[PDB]
Order: C-alpha cells, then sequence, then structure tokens
C-alpha cells in the first residue's frame, strides 16, 4: 500500500549445471563400465554354467547373482542415454527401464545379503545347521527374487515421463501435490530396507564369520580374512555414499539442513557423482564374490585349454 | 643247495627264452604291411549315464549287449540300460568300497567286488521284487580285483593275496586256488570258450590259467611294470595286457610270446581297461591321463581318441555284438561311445 | 510323449530310483570319512577302544562312532597285507587320516630285522603317505599315543639310540616336542594340509574331543574353497 | 622246507616246456584270418548310418 | 508271496466302501499295483492302477472319478474307495501286482480276490474263439486279434497273454510276446503278429482246463478280451 | 537432471507496485513443486519467490496481468 | 530476449497448460507476447489481443490461484 526501492533480498532461484561438463563423461564413464561389465560378468555365466556339475549353494547364489548384475548391465546404454540428453521417448520405456534397474538393485544387494548368511552357516554351523543351506537354496533364491519384484512394484506403479522449465526431462514417481512428500517416503523406506537390512545382516554374520576363522587355525586363514574384511569394505564403498547423500537431502527438504541453491547443487553434484560409485558396484561383483576363489581360478583356465 | 636247484631253472628259464626265439622269425608288423589302414575313427557319444555320485571302478555289459552293471564307491551298483537312459536296479552295498563288479551270461547274477574282499553275489530276476545277496563268498586274504562269471555257478575270482580263485555259488566253497604268482593278480579275463583264462598281475606278468584242471599253462613276462589290465582277442588265441609302462602288448596262446608293443612317445600315463573291439581290429584302451584311446590291432598305429572324461577312465567294455564301448570315468559319468 | 504305457512306467522308476540316489548322497556327504593309518601293533586298537558305536570283513572294519551329531567313519585298513600302491586311491577324498604311532616305539627294534627302529620305520611309512599324489589336500590329524608308558622309558633308557643327533634334554616335556616336530617336517607340501598333532594317553577321554576338533578345522577348510574365499 | 616251495617252480618249469609252438609268423597269419573275415561284422569298423544303429540319437 | 485282501460283503446303491488289499510278502514299494474285476458272467476289466510311490494314477473310463484309489507303504495295505457304485459295479475285485522295467514281468501276481454285491478312443481285443472242448495231448492253438497295431516303435508287442483256471485266481502265461512268466512250464508259447496274435499249446495237461485271457498293454484303458473256455 | 528441486524456498512479501515489473512465470503444483511457485522479474535482472497465500499478493498478480492489457 | 514475432498460435484447452510466461512491453522489442509449455513440453507464443488465447492464460491463472 505504498512506494519503496527497496529490492535487494536475493531469494532467487539457481539453476546451474556443472563445469568440465559431467553430462558428456558420465555417459563415457557409463560406457566403459558396460562393455567391461559385459565380457567380465558373462563370463561367470560361462563358468558356472560350462561344466553343470558345480551345483553347491555358492555355485548358484553365484549364478543370479552374475545373472541380475547382468540384467542389471541390460539397462546401462539407456540410461545413459538420458543422463547426456534427458529423457528420449514415451511412458512404456521408462516404465521398464526403472523397473528392470529397481528389479536388479534390490536382487544385486539382497543376495549379497544371501551369499553372506550362507558363508555364515558354512563357516560358523559347519557341524549342525549345515543342512539348511542345501535343503532350501532353490526356495530361498525365489523368495528373493520374489522379494525384489515386490519392492519394484512401486516403481512401475507410480513412475511416467515428467516435464518441467529448465530441465530436460526424466521420469518420476507420484501424481498430485504431495508428488514430493510422498516420494521422500517412497524414497527412503525400500531404499533402507535395500540397504540397513543387508548392511546390518552383512556386518552381523560376517562378523560371526570372522570370529570363528580367527579362532580356527588352518594353513590358509590369512587369506580368507582378507577377503571378507574386502567385500564389507567395497560394499560399503559402493552404498554408503549413495545412501548417505540420498539420506541428506531428505532432512534437507523437510526441514532439518538450511537450503542455499549452491549447497543443493553441490548435493545433486554429489548424487550424480555418487551414483557412479553405485554402478562400478556392478562391474567388480564378479571379481570379489567369484573370481576370488580357486575354483574359477581354476574353472576358467580349464575351459580356455580346451578352447 | 638252494642256487643249485635254482640254477636249474634259471637254465631252465634259458631254455624256453631260447625257444620263443626258435619261432620268431618275423613279427606282426613284418607280416602285415600290405594290409590297409583301418583309417580315422571318430566316434560319438551317443548317451550318458549320470546317476551315482562317486568314482565308478568298473562296469560289465550284460550278454544280451543291452543292460550295463556299473560300480561305484558310494556304495551303490546301478544297473543302467544303454538304450534309453533308465536304472533298472540300484543295488545298495554292503560294504561301500568296490573294486569291480559282473554281469552273468544268463544274465541273472550281479557279482559286486570289494577291497573288503568279500565277493558277494546279488540276484536280480527273482521273486519278491527286491535285489537280495545269493551268497557271499569269503575265503580271500587280500582285496579283491575282478571277477568274472564262468555260467551262473562258477564264477572266478582274482584277488590281492596273488589267488585266482573259482568259487561255486550253490554251495560257498572254492573249488581250486589257480596259485603260481608273485605280485597280486590286478585283472583277469575269460576266453570264449571259458576254457581257459588269463590273469595279469602285478609283477609284469601274464599267466594263462585253465579252469579244469589248475594249472598255469604259460606265463609271459614281456612287460615292465605291473599288468593293469587284461582281455581276450575274440577267438581265444590271443590276448592283449595293458600296464603302467603305458603300452599294451598283444600276446598270443600257441607261439608264446610277445606279438606287438602298441606305444606311442607322447603317452606316458598308465592303462587301466584294455578291451578288444569285436573282429579284433580295434584294441581299445582307456588311459589315465583322461583319454580313452582306439588303437589298431593288426598295426601299431592309432586311430580316433574318445576324448571327452574329465577324470580318470577306470573300465572300458565292448558290447558282444560289438555295437559300443562304454567307459566308465573317475567323475561320475558313463559316456556309451559308439 | 513317444512312450508305450509302459515305457512310461519305466521312467517313472528311473525318477524314483535317481531319488533314492540324490536323497541319500546327501546323507553321506554330510557325514566324515577318517582313514585310520598305523602300525597294527602301535595302538592302533586303542584308539578305535575310546568311543564305538556301530568276522568275515577280514580286510577292512570300519567303525560308525557318531559325536556331538556328526557320524564319523573310521576305515581301519590292517587287514590288507597287500600292495599300498593299488588300492590307495580309493580313499581319496578321504575328510581326514588318523595316522597312528606309538611313541614307545623310539628304543623298541622291529621284529623282523634288529635294525632299522620302528621309529623310523613309522616314519618312512608316515612320508610316504603325507607325500602320496592322491592325498595333497587333505590334512592329517596324527595321535602319539602310549605317552603313558613313554615317559618312564626316557629317564631310564636313553633317547638318543633312535635319533643321531639330538643333543638335548631328557624329560617328557622337551623330549616329545621333539619327535612331535621331527614327523610334521617330513611333508613336502607345507600349506596345503596341516598336521594336527597330538599326545594321547590311553586313558583319557579328550581325543574323540580332539578328533572333532580337527574335522571342525578341515570341513571349514573344504567349505572355505568351496565358498570362494580360500 | 623253503627249498619244498621252489622245488615246484622247477616242475613247474617242467611243464613249460613241452608245449608244442607254431611260428609267430602262421600264428599272426590266424590272427590276420579272424580279423578282416570278420570284418564286415564289426559295426566300428564300418560305421552304420542311424537307421540300423540302436544308438540313433 | 501273497496278497490276501478284504472288503465287499454287500452294498446298497449309490453308497461306498472301502477295499483293503493287504500284500504281505515282498517289498511293497517297487511294485505298481492295478485292480482288475471280473462281473460273475463277464470276462476281465480293468478299473484302476497306482503306480510306484504313488506317483502316477490312470483309471478306466466306466469309474472315472468315483472310484479313489490310494497306496499306504509303510502299513503295506493298498485301498481302492469306491463312492456311489451302481449296479453294473458288482464283480469279484482282483489285487493284482506289476513292475515296470526292461525284462520284466508285468502282472505277475494275482490275489485272491473279494466279491462285492449291490442290491437293484480304447484297445478292443476280440476272440473269435469260445468254448474249444480239448483232450489232452492235441496241440491246441488259441487266437485273439487285437484292433491297433500293438507293436510299439521298439520292438515289443504289448500282449500279455494268461491263464484263470476256474475257481481260483488267475496267473500269467505269457508277457510282452513269446516269453514265459517265472514257474509256467514250457507247453505255452506264443507268437505274434503285430494285429493277429496266437498261443500256441505244445501237448496240454489236465491242469490247462480254463479261459485265456488276452490283454493289451499299450496305452491305458488297457482292455482285456472276452477269454475262450477250455473245456473236455 | 536428476532430482527436481522446486525453483524456489523463500518469499519475498512486503507490498510493492504491480506496475514497477516487466515479466511473469507462472508453475503449477505438477509431478514436482508442492506448491505453485511464480517467478516475477523486471529488466533490472533481480527475480522474486511469490506466495499466493498472502493477501496484497492477490492483488499484484491481477493487477499487472491487467497492466499487460494496456500495452 | 524478443523472440517469436511469429503468430504460431493454437487455440487448445487449458488442461494441457502447465507454466506460462508472460513478456511485456521491453527494451529489446516493443511486442508483447506470453510463452506456454503445453503437457507434452512445447513453445507457443500467444495474443494478448485475440480472447480466448488473452483470457485463457487467466482461466490458468484461478486454476492456480486457488491454492
Ligand atoms: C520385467 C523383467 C525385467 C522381469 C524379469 C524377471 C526375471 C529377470 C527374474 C524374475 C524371476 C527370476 C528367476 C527366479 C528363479 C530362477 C531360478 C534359478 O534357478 C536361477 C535364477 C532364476 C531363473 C531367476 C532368473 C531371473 C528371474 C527370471
Amino acid at each position: 500500500s505504498s512506494t519503496l526501492p527497496p529490492f535487494l533480498l536475493d531469494a532467487a532461484p539457481c539453476e546451474p549445471e556443472s563445469l568440465e561438463i559431467n553430462k558428456y563423461f558420465v555417459v563415457i564413464i557409463y560406457a566403459l563400465v558396460f562393455l567391461l561389465s559385459l565380457l567380465g560378468n558373462s563370463l561367470v555365466m560361462l563358468v558356472i554354467l560350462y561344466s553343470r556339475v558345480g551345483r553347491s549353494v555358492t555355485d548358484v547364489y553365484l549364478l543370479n547373482l552374475a545373472l541380475a548384475d547382468l540384467l542389471f548391465a541390460l539397462t546401462l546404454p539407456i540410461w545413459a542415454a538420458s543422463k547426456v540428453n534427458g529423457w528420449i521417448f514415451g511412458t512404456f520405456l521408462c516404465k521398464v527401464v526403472s523397473l528392470l534397474k529397481e528389479v536388479n538393485f534390490y536382487s544385486g544387494i539382497l543376495l549379497l545379503a544371501c551369499i553372506s548368511v550362507d558363508r555364515y552357516l558354512a563357516i560358523v554351523h559347519a557341524t549342525r545347521t549345515l543342512t539348511q543351506k542345501r535343503y532350501l537354496v532353490k526356495f530361498i533364491c525365489l523368495s528373493i527374487w520374489g522379494l525384489s519384484l515386490l519392492l519394484a512394484l512401486p516403481v512401475l506403479l507410480f513412475r511416467r515421463t515428467v516435464y518441467s522449465s529448465n530441465v530436460s526431462p526424466a521420469c518420476y514417481e507420484d501424481m498430485g501435490n504431495n508428488t514430493a512428500n510422498w516420494r521422500m517416503l517412497l524414497r527412503i523406506l525400500p531404499q533402507s530396507f535395500g540397504f540397513i537390512v543387508p548392511l546390518l545382516i552383512m556386518l552381523f554374520c560376517y562378523g560371526f564369520t570372522l570370529r570363528t576363522l580367527f579362532k580356527a587355525h588352518m594353513g590358509q586363514k590369512h587369506r580368507a580374512m582378507r577377503v571378507i574384511f574386502a567385500v564389507v569394505l567395497i560394499f560399503l564403498l559402493c552404498w554408503l555414499p549413495y545412501n548417505l547423500v540420498l539420506l541428506a537431502d531428505t532432512l534437507m527438504r523437510t526441514q532439518v539442513i538450511q537450503e542455499t541453491c549452491e549447497r543443493r547443487n553441490h548435493i545433486d553434484r554429489a548424487l550424480d557423482a555418487t551414483e557412479i560409485l553405485g554402478i562400478l558396484h556392478s562391474c567388480l561383483n564378479p571379481l570379489i564374490y567369484a573370481f576370488i576363489g580357486q575354483k574359477f581360478r581354476h574353472g576358467l583356465l580349464k575351459i580356455l585349454a580346451i578352447h | 643247495e638252494l642256487d643249485q636247484l635254482r640254477q636249474e631253472a634259471e637254465q631252465l628259464k634259458n631254455q624256453i627264452r631260447d625257444a620263443r626265439k626258435a619261432c620268431a622269425d618275423a613279427t606282426l608288423s613284418q607280416i602285415t604291411n600290405n594290409i590297409d589302414p583301418v583309417g580315422r575313427i571318430q566316434m560319438r557319444t551317443r548317451r550318458t549315464l549320470r546317476g551315482h555320485l562317486a568314482k565308478i571302478y568298473a562296469m560289465h555289459w550284460g550278454t544280451d549287449s543291452r543292460l550295463l552293471v556299473s560300480a561305484s564307491q558310494d556304495g551303490k551298483l546301478i544297473i543302467w540300460d544303454s538304450y534309453t537312459t533308465n536304472k533298472v536296479h540300484a543295488i545298495p552295498l554292503r560294504s561301500s568300497w568296490v573294486m569291480t563288479c559282473a554281469y552273468a551270461p544268463s544274465g541273472n547274477y550281479v557279482a559286486c567286488g570289494g577291497l573288503d574282499n568279500i565277493c558277494s553275489i546279488y540276484n536280480l530276476k527273482t521273486r519278491e521284487g527286491n535285489v537280495r545277496v545269493s551268497r557271499e563268498l569269503a575265503g580271500h586274504t587280500g582285496y579283491l580285483s575282478c571277477c568274472r562269471f564262468l555260467d551262473d555257478n562258477q564264477i572266478v575270482t582274482s584277488s590281492g593275496d596273488t589267488t585266482c580263485a573259482l568259487w561255486d555259488i550253490e554251495t560257498g566253497q572254492q573249488t581250486t586256488t589257480f596259485t603260481g604268482h608273485t605280485g597280486d593278480v590286478m585283472s583277469l579275463s575269460l576266453a570264449p570258450d571259458t576254457r581257459l583264462f588269463v590273469s595279469g598281475a602285478c609283477d609284469a606278468s601274464a599267466k594263462l590259467w585253465d579252469v579244469r584242471e589248475g594249472m598255469c599253462r604259460q606265463t609271459f613276462t614281456g612287460h615292465e611294470s605291473d599288468i593293469n589290465a587284461i582281455c581276450f582277442f575274440p577267438n581265444g588265441n590271443a590276448f592283449a595286457t595293458g600296464s603302467d609302462d603305458a603300452t599294451c602288448r598283444l600276446f598270443d596262446l600257441r607261439a608264446d610270446q610277445e606279438l606287438m608293443t602298441y606305444s606311442h612317445d607322447n603317452i606316458i600315463c598308465g592303462i587301466t581297461s584294455v578291451s578288444f573291439s569285436k573282429s579284433g581290429r580295434l584294441l581299445l584302451a582307456g588311459y589315465d591321463d583322461f583319454n580313452c584311446n582306439v588303437w589298431d590291432a593288426l598295426k601299431a598305429d592309432r586311430a580316433g581318441v574318445l576324448a571327452g572324461h574329465d577324470n580318470r577312465v577306470s573300465c572300458l567294455g565292448v558290447t558282444d555284438d560289438g555295437m559300443a564301448v562304454a567307459t566308465g570315468s573317475w567323475d561320475s559319468f558313463l559316456k556309451i561311445w559308439n | 510323449c513317444t512312450l508305450s504305457a509302459e515305457d512310461k512306467a519305466a521312467v517313472e522308476r528311473s525318477k524314483m530310483i535317481d531319488r533314492n540316489l540324490r536323497e541319500d548322497g546327501e546323507k553321506a556327504a554330510r557325514e566324515v570319512k577318517l582313514l585310520l593309518l598305523g602300525a597294527g601293533e602301535s595302538g592302533k586298537s586303542t584308539i578305535v577302544k575310546q568311543m564305538k558305536i556301530i568276522v568275515k570283513t577280514t580286510g577292512i572294519v570300519e567303525t560308525h562312532f557318531t559325536f556331538k551329531d556328526l557320524h564319523f567313519k573310521m576305515f581301519d585298513v590292517g587287514g590288507q597285507r597287500s600292495e599300498r600302491k593299488k588300492w590307495i586311491h580309493c580313499f581319496e577324498g578321504v575328510t581326514a587320516i588318523i595316522f597312528c604311532v606309538a611313541l614307545s616305539d623310539y628304543d623298541l627294534v622291529l621284529a623282523e630285522d634288529e635294525e632299522m627302529n620302528r621309529m623310523h620305520e613309522s616314519m618312512k611309512l608316515f612320508d610316504s603317505i603325507c607325500n602320496n599324489k592322491w592325498f595333497t589336500d587333505t590334512s592329517i590329524i596324527l595321535f602319539l599315543n602310549k605317552k603313558d608308558l613313554f615317559e618312564e622309558k626316557i629317564k631310564k633308557s636313553p633317547l638318543t639310540i633312535c635319533y643321531p643327533e639330538y643333543a638335548g634334554s631328557n624329560t617328557y616335556e622337551e623330549a616329545a616336542a621333539y619327535i612331535q616336530c621331527q614327523f610334521e617336517d617330513l611333508n613336502k607340501r607345507k600349506d596345503t594340509k596341516e598336521i594336527y598333532t597330538h599326545f594321547t594317553c590311553a586313558t583319557d577321554t579328550k581325543n574323540v574331543q580332539f578328533v572333532f576338533d580337527a574335522v571342525t578345522d578341515v570341513i571349514i577348510k573344504n567349505n572355505l574353497k568351496d565358498c570362494g574365499l580360500f | 622246507a623253503s627249498i619244498a616251495q621252489a622245488r615246484k617252480l622247477v616242475e613247474q618249469l617242467k611243464m613249460e616246456a613241452n608245449i608244442d609252438r607254431i611260428k609267430v609268423s602262421k600264428a599272426a597269419a590266424d590272427l590276420m584270418a579272424y580279423c578282416e573275415a570278420h570284418a564286415k561284422e564289426d559295426p566300428l569298423l564300418t560305421p552304420v548310418p542311424a537307421s540300423e544303429n540302436p544308438f540313433r540319437e | 508271496v501273497q496278497l490276501v485282501e478284504s472288503g465287499g460283503g454287500l452294498v446298497q446303491p449309490g453308497g461306498s466302501r472301502k477295499l483293503s488289499c493287504s500284500a504281505s510278502g515282498f517289498a511293497f514299494s517297487s511294485f505298481g499295483m492295478h485292480w482288475v474285476r471280473q462281473a460273475p458272467e463277464k470276462g476281465l476289466e480293468w478299473v484302476a492302477y497306482i503306480s510306484s510311490g504313488s506317483g502316477t494314477i490312470y483309471y478306466a473310463d466306466t469309474v472315472k472319478g468315483r472310484f479313489t484309489i490310494s497306496r499306504d507303504d509303510p502299513k503295506n495295505t493298498l485301498f481302492l474307495q469306491m463312492t456311489s457304485l451302481r449296479s453294473e459295479d458288482t464283480a469279484m475285485y482282483y489285487c493284482v501286482r506289476s513292475i515296470y522295467y526292461y525284462g520284466s514281468s508285468p502282472f505277475d501276481f494275482w490275489g485272491q480276490g473279494t466279491t462285492l454285491t449291490v442290491s437293484s478312443s480304447d484297445i478292443v481285443m476280440t476272440q473269435a474263439t469260445s468254448s474249444v472242448p480239448v483232450t489232452p495231448g492235441e496241440s491246441v492253438s488259441i487266437s485273439c486279434r487285437s484292433s491297433k497295431s500293438l507293436l510299439h516303435s521298439n520292438g515289443n508287442t504289448y500282449l500279455y497273454w494268461f491263464l484263470q483256471r476256474p475257481g481260483q485266481s488267475p496267473q500269467l502265461l505269457i508277457y510282452r510276446m513269446s516269453n514265459l512268466a517265472s514257474g509256467v512250464p514250457d507247453r505255452f508259447s506264443g507268437s505274434g503278429s503285430g494285429t493277429a496274435f496266437t498261443l500256441t499249446i505244445s501237448r496240454l495237461e489236465a491242469e490247462d482246463v480254463g479261459v485265456y485271457y488276452c490283454m493289451q498293454h499299450l496305452e491305458y484303458p488297457l482292455t482285456f478280451g472276452a477269454g475262450t473256455k477250455l473245456e473236455l | 537432471a536428476k532430482e527436481l528441486r522446486c525453483q524456489c524456498i523463500k518469499t519475498y512479501s512486503k507490498p510493492f507496485h504491480p506496475k514497477f515489473i516487466k515479466e511473469l512465470r507462472v508453475i503449477e503444483s505438477g509431478p514436482h513443486c508442492a506448491n505453485t511457485e511464480i517467478i516475477v522479474k523486471l529488466s533490472d535482472g533481480r527475480e522474486l519467490c511469490l506466495d499466493p497465500k498472502e493477501n496484497w499478493v492477490q492483488r499484484v498478480v491481477e493487477k499487472f496481468l491487467k497492466r499487460a492489457e494496456n500495452s
């Protein structure tokens, strides 16, 4: 109801995408992963299936793990195609490719929470409950694949290509006014149930495994502690950075962090950078689980001699 | 004294070692050069029998050339069926250790071997649908090596205390006990008329016995290490043995000496089973370099290696119509080449 | 399915038979097989008299004893007066090799010849087994029994009749730990197997707990190679 | 006693020197005879096609 | 070895009755049992079957669904429970056994047989002979022509001959074709042609009186023929 | 392009003139934003957040849009 | 920054409008134009003098002034 020339609060928007162009480089880093997690991941698909006599419990978990990582590798040229450019095509294309990523993100993790509980039975309970892994290794693996389809129903259901200003489009999951305030609960509950339940169940079972192997005295416990200390400290390298930052913006969006534009643009620069730390998990997942042991080191070199 | 008797033996050994040279005017490769080569013989794995969970130690075809027993050391003795892969019987053994098996010429009995030197004889075509122990022929003190059947009442157990025996099955006793070997006998095989049978011991000696009287007729010492496998030519005039000196040596029975050695300078590994094919042209052999060679039996060259096993090859057998050649490996698979 | 009405019931039988093998291989691979070597006079018949739960079988007598939900199987290979080179490959794939050596055999001579003392004889028997080609990845439990007989023989009769260069004291604490370390230097293969020695008495009962403590190591070490860690 | 075993060896070799021997040439000729005269009926030498073979597939 | 059995009595129609076959004498669990009936004026008709370990169960047409069959492996019995029987189901009921592998002898041993009485695509086997009065000594040949070509693509002609002496339970004579059962004399020898068959007796004694059922086995329902009586 | 934050956080709510400013931008609370956000910019390069809940703010956005109809 | 002096306009419904951008009398260019993105993602410059093109942005305004 009056006249004034103060206009200097500086609460303007900020939308800078990153310098030293990230969207041109990320598709390169995804390309270097996809062709390398094709030859280095279907190789475990060979050596498990080329013999057909290896059918113990860690011979079929490594089958599905090198499968669910391979099906995770089926979406890498098409997911990289949108990171450079924005989303290219219709609804059904990312109704199913973001379904295909989400089924293999949980099966790519819950198997590391099932190899780990297998490698707790096969070391600590090597006398009494050793029956339990063999008798129901198929039924458990179906119960892990079936569980991942359950949590990947709330991505097929809610998702379609959404558009906005100042950002080339890419698809999200809800319809309405609470579509962020219900995404942030569609995010945090299964992206912890697919992280904090495996990170707890690994570190409660690889602990007891390392309790036993430090007590028992064979010739080569010096190397078995070097792998179980590495399986945790790689799974922690590949999903603790991506699920701390993805925790942090939920604290930013709700109340907890004070929001400036370069703070959030640091977060978006971080979350893109640590999603690269989530995809190199799919690169070296067969390297530490399969190709570290004397079986497939023998198993692959057996086939190159006969072929 | 002792040597003054033994000097007669060595001079008599110098007689029979002289008499064989008196007859070998020309050997087998000198007489069969004007023959054709048999050419390349490649064979394909027509079935595969994948039932056990241990090492296959022996097989024996039935004389109807279809059924097939095979005995593995997890305490199972499966009677297969080679045409369509069906397990006719799984016979649970009393002792888990089984070193051979044999099928009856009538087809009624199978006889497991044993490391506990009790040749137990099973009965198949029985009332009440079981497969039960007919008789257990205790009476050896070694282990047991290869126990072929003469007919349904006479079984010749080789053993591990240098005693090839000859049992009866209605009564449980022996009838003869062919002694004369020094090392323990490792494999035997009967002649097609079942009147003689060879036996290959563990001192590079193959002795030709007879079923009626019970004395050794001839002793062939040509090998260097122990004779690991033996088999007859299909007319009872020759037999080819297998040693751990990687050589298959084809002797005969009427000229008393060694006709040919079958060796190649690339193979070093032992032999575990020899079995002539029908007509006696393809001498097969199963080495333990995981292969399964196919030798020509009238010229010394090789033919198509039947490789395909992921461990040793521990028994062979050609069918009595000469169709297929089942090999039993040390991974649990039998592979019926053809 | 191009089969007759009888042949369709033939391959129902050949799968009912195939079930009762595959539901038996998962009953024989759970249990533990233990080869039991050693000389026939060397206290070999005493260790089988610690716990036993189970005449024609003159060759091999098994012993199906059990302890803490673990069926064991000792195969006493004593009746084989034959050549070891022919039948020892039946016993590859065994879980452990319970060797045995009478500890009082340092000064007792062999029966057939008044030379090659039974300690030096059992060492040559141990070395041929422990460096066999069918036994590389199979560890060796090693019992030393008659240590209720041993310690009174050393204070009244010297040890160095057996061993030419000892240069040590004569107590049971020092001297027996030389024999124990004399044996474990006989394997040319050192980390592919591990010798779990034990000074068992003839009168105690802890040795069956020890043989449980030593197969729970090799079952773990059979699982570390199977799970992929080792 | 031990000579009583070794005496059996010499009379056993008395049996061995009395077996008539064909020459090696004429014994291989019988072996060459049985081989080719039955070679036409051994299915490993002459391979048969999948019609008359009992192992078809 | 025996398969004694019990049940029956006299049931009112539309009702039910449990038929128990306590098979005592062998190892039960490898024997796929059958159930074959004989109406008091007619021949044999196949009724039921259960495979080894109760895996496979077939049935006839005329009792399809309303007859249930079951096995008891530990208690060593055999159960057929009929629901809402008609008047066309009064018969003697046999409890036969059969084991199926290469070179076996199916339908070998036949049970004692219980009565059961009431109150008021398939292959067909013809037997053109009927009631041939014979004398001991003559070589008599019994015909049985079929409808399908019984020879399969693997050499077998699945035609099991039989015999039933009057009053007593039947028994096998000739399994698949010109093979003899365990314990029949060498006088019964068959000869086949695929669609037309013949059972030949070389000499015959007085104990070979009765009827001679040819039964095919090519596909369920396995149909008997109306057998030919032999008399004097 | 990863997580669409809304284009505004705070809100200027001190009253001023609707004649004073040049352009207008309106975004509806669709699949990214929890409120409707209004970006208003002069030639002076400054832009402002805007809450439509404020009483005088329903008087500025129509008057300038009425002043849009003056040229 | 004056842009699309073209009168490429299209009379549509306000159920497909998601954002608008009004540009009034400016220093570069004395025109008056409005920019809108359609719900599939487009660029459309409009007519402030054609009435149902002039007034539809007010109905979309009152479609969003309610909250
Ligand atoms: C929409 C698309 C992406 C869904 C794809 C579902 C596929 C990839 C998932 C769902 C069920 C999963 C299967 C579950 C069970 C088995 C059987 C197991 O012995 C091998 C793995 C295997 C075969 C899994 C392979 C992957 C699997 C087939």
